[PDB]
RNA sequence: AGACCUGAAAUCAGGCGAGGUUACCCGCUGAACUUAAGCAUAUUAUUAAGCGGAGGAGAAGAAAAUAACUAUGAUUCCCUUAGUAACGGCGAGUGAACCGGGAUCAGCUCAAAGUGGAAAUCAACUGCUCUGUUGACUUGUAGCCUCGAG
RNA sequence: UUUUUUGUUCCACGUACGGUACGCUUUUAUAGAGUCGCGUUCAUCGGGAUUUGAGCGCAAAAUGUGUGGUAGGUUUCACAU
């Protein structure tokens, strides 16, 4: 769609949309991020604060997977495993076990609220709040590794 | 640089027009691969294509749950079933002489996988007469083999899910799984710091 | 079972005890003693070794320390130097008798 | 004109399917078929025949 | 076996036995021409280990390479350009003198095909290598299977392309792992990352 | 006088090398314009030009490897990691690797020992469909062995 | 051309002088040097108290050596040969 661009309509006007006084010069103001330190400083303060300087200690050969840790919340979980819910509503004996690793998360955080059905949650890590909420539900906590 | 945009970060300062790789071949490449898979399997016909590969847990902690296909089996694993490492490439089993078995569990997975494969395996006589060993010579009884199956598709690897729903025991509700983890961290930091305070 | 963090960490699995592999300990042997104790008599010691051997013939932990300074300068690592004076200490032990 | 001018579009698979359904719907209705053919002697739409 | 005793006392370079014997040899070598033939191996110990075999059509040349570095090759050390590049004296060159020696022996022995090289001594102004060569036309090499691989037309001038032992060291295929991640080839790896990959659906 | 050792000669007998081509490939050698709104480090670029060498492909290749996991397992290529870790008048700019998903899959052999009841080996020239005569070779040619063990 | 297949096609009929596997047990004949490595100089790298290379000087070891992305020592562990 060259059709739809402004040059087509703009054609026939001498300036070509850039203005007669100032002109479309090749490179006013430098190239790229050049001039950030001096002439383009006002733009940097605001828009991009914190751009200049170094802060934290550097990590050589940082490797992801060492630190990876995908997190599910307590408010979910149920979405994790609909039939069991109708099983574990009833009975008051046994409980629907949620291995959180098998869906593919390691940590559990209790941001949400959960129905009061006894359940067992197995995850590599548990947030402090998640444990309190799960216990209230009558659920149990199990660690894998 | 004007207005509120991202500060630009483009890597085109070198003579990049020389080294532009385009992908107009992509369908022509598909169909050239695909012609030589077929023309391979014309020569084989009865014989299945690739060769059998083991079940293998990936290394680091974020792919530790998953299972994939490996490179090849193990000199320990083939000793249990009783193949030579020498002969196994004729039948179509990969040997990998580097990979150990540290666990008993990873051993007994691949030994089951090998024994199930050698149950599948019909092996023709070289002619004229039958000859035992070197599984066996199958006689001219001979149940109908289908043609090349491909070996991966014949004996595939399915993230086997599910848990048995369980009674909540005593010492399940009691033990506090934040504080159990939170000890285990702060012990493992202060190991040498403990052994001063102990002694 | 098991736990992610700690000294006793990881997935609970029945460990196998793997067989003895390469990685077979490269000991000196009674044949290859007799190779080198010949060639020690034929070749002799190098000039840098002689200066270490006289510094250990003095005794005295002042000038014994300077053997380790010398043999770290000369063979360029501490592990290389510790090994060399420990060998040539064993030469001086035999030579004194 | 360089060769690397991007010639092809990826359309989404769902929008591709919705489109084919809509196009197949227009196979029925002699409104849309007459509008876009000669359907004077044709007994029915959609014109099915045996195997 | 006698070859074990030879390698063990060749390790003792500083000793009076070998330092006498290596001072006499390095004299002899600097009277003779730069690339000239020896009729048998000085170190039969060492050559045997590098796949020398004393049958017909194997040969062995000496070579001598001047010690030290070369200047940058400019008239009166007048460089033209930015002060980084004004560096005449302390240049180094990429390639070891063992590999240079194999290279010198392209013109003198165009027909012969280089196998390997080894150090035979050194001097302040020189440094001496014995280069193991082969005749690929000869039937003793051509018939036998274990060095028939050298008679293929791919293995021409493998000194010049850096595919000896010593050539393969300066390229840095002798290390491998994270250190050598950078250099299939230094240039080949460089081409791969630099290319703008424009897949047909974008 | 005769054994070697070393070095020559020959239009000796029979062989091999040289030069050409540029799209891709291997090795050396090596800039500046340009960017930084100046400029010198940096950038352009480990690029162009220069000098060598190949092949239908080339190089790479069966770990003196990754890792720190329930561990993986030659090499190459694709996708991804990632415009990330890191480098940088920490300015301008630069910038990989492991894991993961695919194409493709193939492993091996010399030196380090052992024929010593016996050079079993190899080449050249001649002779019938594999003998003979010279030489190479014990300053080591066959067989055996290559860490997955032997 | 199927024997010499850029990985194996059909029936018919063959064989052990040799040579190679496999099981148990015993085991030390044992693995590449002016090379590795280190100190310095110069180039190169994302590789930073050195990624890789090169010159010069020093120059190893055998329950050893190399690597484990911060220089250093003591004590372990893992991985490669």
């Amino acid at each position: 769609t060259t059709r739809l661009r402004k040059t087509r309509k703009r054609r026939g006007h001498v300036s070509a949309g850039y203005g007669r006084v100032g002109k479309h010069r090749k490179h006013p103001g430098g190239r790229g991020k050049a001039g950030g330190m001096h002439h383009m400083r006002i733009n940097y303060d605001k828009y991009h604060p914190g751009y200049f300087g170094k802060v934290g200690m550097r990590h050589y050969h940082l490797l992801k997977n060492q630190y990876t840790c995908p997190t599910v919340n307590v408010d979910k979980l149920w979405s994790l495993v609909p039939a069991t819910l109708e099983k574990a509503e009833q009975s008051k004996d046994k409980a629907a076990v949620i291995d959180v690793t098998k869906s593919g998360y390691f940590k559990v955080l209790g941001k949400g609220d959960l129905p009061k059905i006894p359940v067992i949650v197995k995850a590599r890590f548990f947030s402090k709040i998640a444990e309190k909420k799960i216990k209230a539900a009558g659920g149990a906590c199990v660690l894998t590794g | 640089v004007s207005k509120n945009n991202v500060l630009p970060n483009v890597h085109l300062h070198k003579w990049w027009q020389r080294y532009v790789k385009t992908w107009f071949n992509q369908p022509g490449r598909k169909q050239s691969r695909r012609l030589r898979r077929q023309e391979k399997a014309a020569k084989l016909g009865v014989v299945p294509s690739g060769l059998l590969r083991p079940i293998v847990h990936p290394p680091t902690q974020r792919y530790n749950l998953k299972v994939r296909a490996g490179r090849g089996f193990t000199l320990e694993e083939l000793k249990s079933v009783g193949l030579s490492p020498r002969v196994a490439l004729s039948i179509g089993v990969a040997v990998d002489h580097r990979r150990r078995n540290r666990s008993a569990e990873s051993l007994n997975a691949n030994v089951t996988r090998l024994k199930a494969y050698l149950a599948k395996l019909v092996l023709f006589q070289r002619g004229s007469k039958a000859k035992k060993g070197l599984p066996a010579d199958t006689p001219k009884s001979q149940i109908q083999n289908v043609k090349h199956v491909k070996i991966s598709t014949a004996m595939p690897i399915k993230a086997s899910k599910r848990c048995k729903p369980r009674a909540i025991t005593a010492e399940e509700q009691k033990f506090m799984a934040y504080a159990t983890l939170r000890k285990a961290l702060r012990d493992c930091k202060n190991v040498g710091k403990h052994e001063k305070k102990l002694a | 079972s098991g736990i992610a963090v700690g000294l006793k960490r990881g997935y609970v699995v029945t460990k196998k005890a793997t067989p003895a592999r390469s990685r077979r300990p490269r000991k000196l042997s009674p044949r290859m003693s007799s190779i080198r104790e010949i060639i020690r008599q034929v070749a002799g010691f190098a000039p840098y070794e002689r200066r270490i051997i006289e510094l250990l013939k003095i005794g005295t932990a002042a000038t014994t320390k300077r053997a380790l300074k010398f043999a770290k300068k000369r063979l360029g690592t501490h592990r290389r130097g510790k090994g060399k004076r420990e060998e040539l200490q064993n030469v001086v032990s035999a030579q004194r008798r | 004109n360089k060769t690397w001018r991007r010639w092809h579009r990826k359309v989404n698979v769902t929008q591709k399917r919705h489109a084919v359904a809509s196009a197949v719907a227009a196979t029925g209705l002699p409104a849309l078929v007459m509008a876009r053919h000669r359907i004077d002697e044709v007994p029915e739409l959609p014109l099915v025949v045996s195997e | 076996g006698a070859y074990k005793y030879l390698e063990e006392l060749w390790k003792k370079k500083q000793s009076d036995v070998l330092r006498f014997l290596l001072r006499v040899r390095t004299w002899e070598y600097r009277q003779l021409p730069a690339v000239h033939r020896c009729t048998q191996s000085t170190r039969p110990d060492k050559a045997r280990r590098l796949g020398y075999k004393k049958k017909q059509g194997f040969v062995i040349y000496r070579v001598r390479v001047r010690r030290g570095d070369r200047k940058k090759q400019v008239h009166k050390g007048i460089v033209y350009g930015k002060p980084k590049n004004q560096g005449v004296r302390k240049q180094k060159s990429t390639r070891n003198l063992r590999a240079v020696a194999e290279e010198k022996v392209r013109k003198i022995c165009g027909g012969l095909r280089v196998l390997n090289s080894y150090w035979v001594g050194q001097d302040a102004v020189y440094k001496y290598y014995e280069v193991i060569l082969v005749d690929p036309a000869h039937n003793a090499i051509r018939n036998d299977p274990r060095i028939n691989w050298l008679c293929k037309p791919v293995m021409k001038h493998r000194e010049c392309r850096g595919l000896t032992s010593a050539g393969k060291k300066y390229r840095g295929l002798r290390t491998k792992g994270s250190g050598a991640a950078r250099l299939p080839s230094r240039r080949a790896c460089w081409k791969k990352r630099q290319a703008v990959r424009l897949r047909r659906y974008r």
